[PDB]
């Protein structure tokens, strides 16, 4: 929506997207600040979470 | 690089990222325009209907030296507010959707 | 051919006018900072009372 | 930035573990077909959400 209102910390993830450059542009808009992702054990969770942060890493290296 | 292109006599695409602060930078590039140029024009400034209150506010914060009329309301106003626009130096930038 | 126009006033100083649009500001931001401070004190958004 | 970790339902994720577990879906995601293999991500997904919406409490009433 533009902006969001500064001043937030917290953000909970509540799922995880598996899309481009997502919670890249949360991170930006927010730069204490802190980051809770809803990460629900016991599931492919992890390698999938790993997945994401290897694609965001590549969109931010690119 | 936004005063370069100025300088040399193009036009300008800023594609940044959403959040990078492009309304300052284009408020910088004014405050240039008019420092150092000399150049306070009439500066139109077409933005969506959302964010005219957000722009004027961002430019009374960062450059409180622009003249700026926000042309917004119904017709009468807007009419009342044409009255006498003409003149020069009347306002230095417009912000319309 | 009776009638004829007219114009005048071709005036317009850069440096003094610079000046006079830094002093503008002055205006501006007291503009400003009046209606802000203005609306913080007196609205606090609210209601009142029915006359009955 | 740290992260957090959440738990499974108990009872209710046990709808998961048995539309996980029934060989249809397995034959239907080992198709290797785009449709099969992201409708049954997306219903993994929605059951990881409260299953409320996968399988709502449905409301009582004589007969």
């Amino acid at each position: 929506v533009g902006v969001n209102l500064t001043g937030a910390d917290t953000v909970v993830f509540y799922d995880s997207d598996w899309n481009p450059t997502m919670d890249a542009q949360a991170q930006d808009r927010c730069h204490d600040v802190h980051i809770y992702r809803l990460i629900s054990e016991r599931t492919v969770e992890e390698n999938i979470l790993k997945k994401a942060n290897q694609k965001r890493m590549l969109g931010d290296m690119a | 690089w936004l005063v370069t292109m100025y300088e040399k006599k193009l036009n300008g695409i800023l594609a940044d990222e959403m959040g990078l602060g492009k309304t300052i930078q284009t408020i910088s590039l004014l405050a240039h325009l008019a420092c150092e140029k000399g150049n306070w024009g009439p500066h139109l400034i077409i933005v969506p209907t959302s964010v005219m209150l957000n722009w004027e506010m961002e430019l009374k914060r960062w450059c409180p030296s622009f003249k700026i009329l926000t042309y917004y309301g119904a017709q009468k106003e807007r009419k009342l507010k044409r009255q006498g626009w003409t003149k020069p130096n009347a306002f230095h930038v417009c912000i319309t959707s | 051919r009776r009638k004829g126009p007219h114009c005048e006033r071709p005036l317009t100083q850069e440096e003094l006018l610079r000046e006079a649009k830094i002093t503008e500001e002055l205006n501006l931001r007291s503009l400003e900072t009046y209606e802000r401070l203005e609306a913080d004190k007196k609205k606090q958004v609210h209601k009142k009372r029915k006359c009955p | 930035e740290h992260v957090i970790r959440c738990r499974l339902s108990k009872r209710q994720r046990c709808l998961y573990d048995d539309f996980m577990a029934q060989t249809t879906t397995k034959e239907t995601l080992a198709t290797g077909h785009f449709m099969s293999v992201i409708n049954i991500l997306m219903q993994l997904r929605k059951v990881c959400n409260h299953p409320n919406l996968f399988d709502p409490r449905p409301v009582t009433s004589p007969f």
